[PDB]
This record gives structure tokens, C-alpha cells and sequence, in this order.
């Protein structure tokens, strides 16, 4: 028996980050990057800061050109594992970029000279997310898509909040730019108040979980959305919102989320979400799949493009997206069909009008859940919670129970988990964060029990007695008598 | 843009009273609509709540088996009728287009609900 | 995320002041805290430095003995008790908040900072 724990002398980690290829494990902190092993054993460290800084100045900062600068923090806004490099954004010097050699971060490959306001890609102010993803192109150039929220305190017209960015351009000095169409479009940033949770990649498209302020509407109300761009539509023809809810409109505020991760199957085609009554209580779990947000996303676009957005029974169900002066349209029936990521002949920025709705697989009286982590052991469905208050939950959902929170413990009191769960290659171990630590967490801690009588005294669906050998194990370790519903007895 | 409420006013513990949450010049949308009250040096608590096609109701625990939520789209109005009534039902009750307080960005007047013994 | 100084004045020399520092939008539970002033015409300089579990405390040469630090997690203000002022002591007193080494009083980076507020001997 033995632990395994990653401290800075009380520096914050903002990200965490895996290389699929080798395990190794890529952490952003506050004026550090650090490469770590499987075991976070410290291979490498990089400073990024503090740097003498103002959000009202422009990178390169001249000293003499600045003279509202005091040294600032740069705590890491993105993290991302690319093909051949690692994308690192910090939040000091307008959000810019950078890329390092995996495997030996301190090699830095490509920093632009002078980035203009065109590269400026994170969030300058560490109280605002920033979320992104790696894809890519048709000729597999690899392309970065970026979620970031409301700061303007600074300077320029405001970044579009979600940007399709280029990695490798033919100039190397325009890296991290997007072209001048491949963005979303909003007028008042301030007022929508984005805050972005997730992103990921489905099929072909490019997919982002965040909240925001729904201005047409009555009360003004902060409420779930989810998003949807092909990977490929360099104009944003394509892109379209939908509401997401859960318990029938009692919660509209997703906190975190993750789909199911395991040995099988990669990346799970169910979306679950963390609500909690919390704004920039009873915490619950819903389940979102995939196919219904591409179904409702689909007849969104059916409907503003060939019926004004308007259903049969003449009822508004979509609509043009934001301050965009634009319309729905009358189009043929079959331009969908034709054109499945839009042209520069129908409308854009689209957004539907109804709700995806779920009902909550399981509720959590008194917790503030802040991140979410699923996986499967032998058809069973498992999922990790971390909460605000610096708790580990771990449940049992499907297919029976379902409201089973059968462990918890505490990583750091006080102090909010991460939303960067990651599990290792052969999902033995979850890697967990809260603000100053990070911790290697075994999914089944089951050999810590010795009689047959103490493995199942402590019910847990990874564990079970073993009679071939002596040991309280995981079930492709074996006959095998599972500690969760027991087929059978001790002696 | 913005919805009314209306039918407050002053009864006995006991009795009951319909309240009115209406849409003026527009049609209710596929948003869930929740009831909210504030009683006097309280801060503002969630009461009831109804999805678009009335299929789903919430009622908190203080006013569960009492208060009853409902949506008529063809008055364009969510009504909660008020049932069994107690002087800690006295407070200023309010509607909007979310179930959670924290969501909420705009306010309006409310009605007032006096509830004597 | 806000942090907002409150009590300056103007006082005499040997007088004392009270400057609270309050802390919105954020907790301040894991963060080092440091108070910093601007004097006209000069640089920013480091007064004092607490950090996240108020174990450790460091000082400006300047202020030793006459000037303290303490730190209230539950009402997420810090305090800094001036004594002894001195006319050298003018200047716009900010409190900042650095998510980096908190488990030392270093202060040297910084993650937030307030507007300030004027504090004047004669
Ligand atoms: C923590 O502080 C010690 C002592 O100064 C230093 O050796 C170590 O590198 C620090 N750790 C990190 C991760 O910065
Ligand atoms: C949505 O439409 C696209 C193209 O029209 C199609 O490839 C996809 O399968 C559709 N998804 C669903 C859930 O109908
Ligand atoms: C009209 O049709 C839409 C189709 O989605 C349906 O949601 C709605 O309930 C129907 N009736 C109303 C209330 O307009
Ligand atoms: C950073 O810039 C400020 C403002 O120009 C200056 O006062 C300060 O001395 C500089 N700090 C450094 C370079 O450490
Ligand atoms: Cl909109």
C-alpha cells in the first residue's frame, strides 16, 4: 500500500492534461508548466511568469510604453495535447499561444513575433474560461476551435466567443489566427455573458457546453445551451444552439460534464451534466444523448430553412441566433440534403426555440457537484463527482440502483475540484485536482479488504470475493462474488 | 418582453387565492415558468415551477399538497391556486421565465399576499 | 471577482489607521495576500505579505514594528493595523490577491488588485 500526490508549495493548478501515446501528464499552473510521468514524478518545469503586464497593453510589452505594468500572475487558460505539439495559452500578454515538443516541454517550436488582435486567444483574465479542442482539417492540417468567455477590460473589439483557429498555416507567424468569417458573430458580449464548461468533437462537428444570458426571452435568464459547427465550415454557416434543461425546467445551469470513457468504448455517445442552482441545494445527474441534440439541432435547421422557423401548427420553434440581422427562410425542401453545413444562401446563427429536456438519474442533497467523470466496468456504469467542498463521490448508475453513491472521500477541504478528471491508459486510476493538489485516485480499491466478510461489508462495484484465490478483487481478475448485489453467501 | 403578475390581495388562514402570471402582447415561449416569493427580511425563494407543455410540475416542500401550478397557452397565463393558506404564505410572490433564483436577470413588481389568522 | 480597500484618511504623525481589504466574487480560503503603495511620483513597492494559512508573515524594511497583518478566511477581508505613521507613510495603499506559492509570503506576482485607497500623514 502507497499514495501518490503532486503539490507547488501551494501554487494553483489550473489544467491537466495526457498524451494518449506515452501517459505522460502536462499540468498548467500559475507561472509554471509541468511534465509529469504516469506516477507524477517531475521530468520537466517551465516558468511563464510573473511578467510585468497590464490588460490594456498589447504584446510585445515595452516597458516604456507601459507604465501602468505590475508583475502578474499567468495562470494557464488552455492546455491541449495536439498530433505533434502542445498548445499552452496562458492568461497574461492578451491570451497569445504557444506551442512546446511533447515530451520535452521546455523546447519551445513556434511563438509568434508580434501576434496582432487576430491571435489573441484565451481569456486575459484567470476568473473566465476558456475551453478548446483539436481537430482536423480535409487535408488534415490540424485546426484549434476555442470557447472563451466575456472580459473586455482590454483592448480591440471583443473575440468572438468561439473561433475556428489554424495550427499550422502556410506563414508560421499566423499561427493561432482564424479567418475573418470562421467565428461566431455577437453583438453585445458584455450582455449574452458567455461562460463556457465543455467542448468536444462527435462525427464531423465541433461541439460546446456553456451558459449565457437569453436576452429575447422575459427575466433576462442565465440558461444552458450546447452547440453544434461541422469541422469544416470555414464561415459558420453551419452553427446552431440549443437549450438544455433537466427535472422539467427546475434546473437550467450545467456546472460540468463528461461522456463515458473506457477500455471498450473511447468516447461514449451520452452526454451526462452536472446542474446545481449556482450563477456567475440539490445537485443531479442527467443523461443527454448525443442523438437527440443532433435530432432536435437537425429539425432546427429544417425548420429555419424551409418554414420561417415556424412548426406545422404554426408555432416559433427556431429562430435567428443572437443580434445577427438576419431571417429564416422558405428554401426548397430539400436544401438541407444539398447543403448539410449551410451556404452563403441560408441562414445562420440559428438557435431553437425548444428546449432538450432530461429527467436526473440521481440526485445529491446539499452538494455543489463542479466535475464529472464516467467509465464502465463490465457493462456497469460508474461515475465520478467531484463537488465543491473538495469531495470525491463515487456512484453506481446503470443498469439497476442508479442512486447509489456507495464512497466518498476527501481530497483538499475547502477547495473545489477540477473539471480536468482524467483517467490513465488502462482506466485503473483517476487523476483528480482540486485548487493546489493533484492526486492518482485507484478506481478499485479492493485488496485493501482481507476476509470475504470485509469485502462485502463495503460495497462496491469494482470489488468482489474471489474463492480460487484468497483475494477481494475486480471480476476479470477471476468465479467471483460481487460485493454490490452478493449471487450467493460467506461462510 | 415582460410578464405580470397579479391577484394578490389579503384572506384568511384558510382560505384560498389564485395568482396570475400573464404575457402581454406576445405568446408564452417553450421556457419553464416558476413561482417565486420574498416574505419581509427574507431573501427570495423559489415556490413552484411548470415546463412548456404542463407535464412536469415543482412545488418546494412548504407549499407541496397545497399550492397547484398550471399553464393555459390559450390565455397565455400560468396560474397558482393557492390552497390552505397560512400567515407564513405572506410575502410578495413573483414569476419569471426560469425556476432558479440565481438565473434570474430582470425582476419584476410582484403581488402582494397578506394572509391574516 | 472583486477586492475593494476601505478606511484611509488623514492622520498626524504617531497616528494609527485600520485598512480592511474585501474580497468578492472569489474565496480568498487558498490565496496569499499582500498589501502594497504608490506614493506619487514613485514606483508600487511590497508594505506587507501574508500567506494562505497566516503562518508566515514578511515584512518592508520600512514598516517593521509599526504595521501588521491578519487575515479573516470566514469574512474574506484582510486587515493591515498602521501604527506610527510617518510622513514618508503617504501614499495609495492596494491589497492584492496571487494564486502562486500561497503556502510562502512571497507576493511577488499578483492575480487581482484592488482601486486602492489614499492614506496621508501630514
Ligand atoms: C517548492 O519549493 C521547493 C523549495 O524552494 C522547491 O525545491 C520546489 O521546486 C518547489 N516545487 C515546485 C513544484 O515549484
Ligand atoms: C442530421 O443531419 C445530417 C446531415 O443532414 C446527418 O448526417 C445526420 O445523421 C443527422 N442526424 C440525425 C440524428 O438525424
Ligand atoms: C406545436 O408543434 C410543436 C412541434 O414541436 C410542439 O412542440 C407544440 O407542443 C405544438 N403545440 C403548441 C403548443 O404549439
Ligand atoms: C515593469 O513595468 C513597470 C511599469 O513600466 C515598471 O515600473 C517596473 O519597474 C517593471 N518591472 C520589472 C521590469 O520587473
Ligand atoms: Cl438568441
Amino acid at each position: 500500500p502507497l499514495p501518490a500526490a503532486f503539490t507547488a508549495n501551494g501554487t494553483h493548478l489550473q489544467h491537466l492534461a495526457r498524451d494518449p501515446t506515452t501517459g505522460t501528464l502536462y499540468v498548467g499552473a500559475t507561472n509554471f508548466l509541468f511534465q509529469l510521468s504516469p506516477g507524477l514524478q517531475l521530468e520537466a518545469v517551465v516558468s511563464t511568469g510573473p511578467v510585468n503586464d497590464s490588460r490594456d497593453c498589447l504584446p510585445p510589452v515595452i516597458p516604456d510604453e507601459c507604465p501602468q505594468a505590475q508583475p502578474t500572475n499567468n495562470p494557464n487558460q488552455l492546455l491541449l495535447v495536439s498530433p505533434e505539439a502542445l498548445v499552452v495559452c496562458g492568461s497574461v500578454h492578451q491570451g497569445i499561444c504557444e506551442l512546446r515538443s511533447l515530451g520535452q516541454i521546455r523546447q519551445l517550436l513556434l511563438r509568434p513575433e508580434r501576434p496582432g488582435d487576430t491571435q489573441y486567444v484565451a481569456a486575459n483574465d484567470p476568473a473566465v474560461s476558456t475551453v478548446g479542442l483539436v481537430a482536423q482539417g480535409l487535408v488534415g492540417e490540424p485546426l484549434l476551435f476555442v470557447g472563451r468567455g466575456y472580459t473586455s477590460r482590454g483592448v480591440g473589439g471583443g473575440i468572438p466567443p468561439i473561433t475556428t483557429r489554424a495550427l499550422r498555416p502556410p506563414d508560421p507567424q499566423a499561427a493561432f489566427s482564424y479567418e475573418e468569417t470562421a467565428k461566431l458573430a455577437v453583438g453585445r458580449l458584455s450582455e449574452y455573458s458567455h461562460h463556457f464548461v465543455s467542448a468536444f468533437v462527435r462525427g464531423a462537428s465541433a461541439y460546446f457546453l456553456f451558459l449565457r444570458r437569453d436576452l429575447k426571452a422575459p427575466s433576462r435568464a442565465f440558461r444552458a445551451y450546447v452547440s453544434r459547427v461541422c469541422l469544416q465550415d470555414q464561415h459558420y454557416y453551419s452553427y446552431v444552439e440549443l437549450p438544455l434543461a433537466c427535472q422539467g425546467g427546475r434546473y437550467g445551469l450545467i456546472q460540468a460534464a463528461a461522456v463515458a470513457t473506457s477500455k471498450e468504448v473511447a468516447r461514449g455517445d451520452v452526454l451526462f451534466a452536472a446542474f446545481s442552482s449556482v450563477a456567475p441545494g440539490t445537485s443531479v445527474l442527467c443523461a443527454f444523448p448525443l442523438d437527440e441534440v443532433d435530432q432536435l439541432a437537425n429539425y432546427t435547421r429544417d425548420a429555419c430553412y424551409t418554414r420561417e422557423g415556424r412548426a406545422e401548427n404554426g408555432t416559433k420553434v427556431a429562430d435567428i441566433a443572437y443580434d445577427v440581422l438576419s431571417d429564416c427562410a422558405q428554401l426548397p425542401v430539400d436544401t438541407p440534403d444539398a447543403f448539410p453545413c449551410g451556404s452563403d444562401h441560408t441562414p445562420s446563427p440559428m438557435v431553437s426555440c425548444v428546449p432538450l429536456e432530461a429527467t436526473p438519474i440521481l440526485e445529491l442533497p446539499g452538494v455543489q457537484l463542479t466535475a464529472v467523470a464516467v467509465t464502465m466496468e463490465d457493462g456497469h456504469t460508474i461515475a465520478f463527482l467531484g463537488d465543491s467542498q473538495g469531495q470525491l463521490h463515487r456512484v453506481y448508475l446503470g443498469p439497476g440502483r442508479s442512486a447509489a453513491p456507495y464512497s466518498k472521500q476527501s481530497i483538499q477541504p475547502g477547495s473545489p475540484v477540477n473539471r480536468d478528471l482524467t483517467f490513465d491508459g488502462t482506466f485503473e486510476h483517476l487523476y483528480v485536482a482540486t485548487q493546489t493538489t493533484l492526486v492518482k485516485v485507484p478506481v478499485a480499491p479492493c485488496a485493501q479488504h482481507l476476509d470475504c466478510d470485509s469485502c462485502l461489508a463495503h460495497r462496491d462495484p469494482y470489488c468482489g470475493w474471489c474463492v480460487l484465490l484468497g483475494r477481494c478483487s475486480r471480476r476479470s481478475e477471476c468465479q467471483w462474488l460481487w460485493s454490490f448485489q452478493p449471487e450467493l453467501g460467506c461462510l | 418582453v415582460q410578464l405580470q403578475e397579479s391577484g394578490g390581495g389579503l384572506v384568511q388562514a384558510g382560505g384560498s387565492l389564485r395568482l396570475s402570471c400573464a404575457a402581454s402582447g406576445f405568446t408564452l415561449g417553450y421556457y419553464a415558468i416558476g413561482w417565486f416569493r420574498q416574505a419581509p427580511g427574507k431573501e427570495r425563494e423559489e415556490v413552484s415551477c411548470i415546463n412548456a407543455s404542463g407535464g412536469s410540475t415543482f412545488y418546494e416542500d412548504s407549499v407541496k399538497g397545497r399550492f397547484t401550478i398550471s399553464r393555459d397557452n390559450a390565455k397565455n397565463t400560468v396560474f397558482l391556486q393557492m390552497n390552505r393558506l397560512k400567515p407564513e404564505d405572506t410575502a410578495v410572490y413573483y414569476c419569471a421565465a426560469a425556476c432558479e433564483v440565481v438565473a434570474v436577470g430582470y425582476w419584476g413588481q410582484g403581488t402582494q399576499v397578506t394572509v391574516s389568522a
